[PDB]
């Protein structure tokens, strides 16, 4: 079998989205507050604002997701955005080191910080685990973006009103990814499988974080440290 | 309402 032209532009696009919205440098990096060795916080809260900004850059340019209704748009970045920083966090995150290597030696975050980010193991533990085994796939630049972009377009999220053109728009995307893996992959024939299992790990990490950082925006000296867009994206208040 | 993200999406 082979890919159809359809496939491959929407390949094309998301790659390209990936590669506006990824940089590679990490020198703005250098723009947030410092890290400190709940210390990390401030670092850590800059880290994810800045990143929601790319996820919400990223989405713009998935074929069909502009044009939805701003609602969906928001209901689906609310829910999506902190699966999709953890699925693009793979990037960074080295087997070598278990953690996260952002360029410099400063932007190395390691496990034993964990407490002063306000984070408990209870999530570290499993995302770590997640992030070891999305590591093993050895996933295709065109897997890992498809992924991401099969994150955003699920439908069952809380707040999606359209939920029939949300949900054509995923198989559309699904398909691609078991073409591609089907054509493309060598070894491919369980990855595809392997990948939609990581989706459901998404939803069981996002439930844990979502759990600790309710007990971070209930303390305002806590609160305070993070940035008006967190507040905004993982908060509760509803369109 | 959601202020910011109203802007970044454009
Ligand atoms: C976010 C990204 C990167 C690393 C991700 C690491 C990352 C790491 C974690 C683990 C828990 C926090 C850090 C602990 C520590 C590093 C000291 O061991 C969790 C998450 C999910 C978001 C956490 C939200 C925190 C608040 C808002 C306070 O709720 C991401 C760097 C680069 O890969 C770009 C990517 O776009």
């Amino acid at each position: 079998h082979m890919l159809s032209d359809e496939q491959m532009q929407i390949i094309n696009s998301l790659v390209e989205a990936h590669h506006k919205t990824y940089d590679d440098s990490y020198s703005d990096f250098v723009r947030f507050r410092p890290p400190v060795r709940l210390s990390m916080l401030p670092h850590l809260a800059d880290l994810v604002s800045y990143s929601i900004q790319k996820v919400i850059g990223f989405a713009k340019m998935i074929p069909g997701f502009r044009d939805l209704t701003a609602e969906d748009q928001i209901a689906l970045l609310k829910s999506s955005a902190i699966e999709i920083i953890m699925l693009r966090s793979n990037q960074s995150f080295s087997l070598e080191d278990m953690s996260w290597s952002c360029g410099g030696p400063d932007f190395k975050y390691c496990i034993n910080d964990v407490t002063k980010a306000g984070h408990t193991l209870e999530l570290l533990e499993p995302l770590v685990k997640f992030q070891v085994g999305l590591k093993k796939l050895k996933l295709h630049e065109e897997e890992h973006v498809l992924l991401m972009a099969i994150c955003l377009l699920s439908p069952d999220r809380p707040g999606v009103q359209d939920h029939v053109r949300i949900e054509a728009l995923q198989d559309r995307l699904c398909d691609v990814l078991q073409a591609y893996i089907r054509i493309q992959h060598p070894g491919g024939r369980l990855l595809y499988a392997k990948m939609i299992q990581k989706l459901a790990d998404l939803r069981s990490l996002n439930e844990e974080h979502s759990k600790q950082y309710r007990s971070l925006s209930f303390q305002p000296e806590h609160s305070m440290q993070l940035t008006p867009l967190v507040l905004e994206v993982f908060g509760s208040e509803v369109s | 309402r959601h202020k910011i993200l109203h802007r970044l999406l454009q």
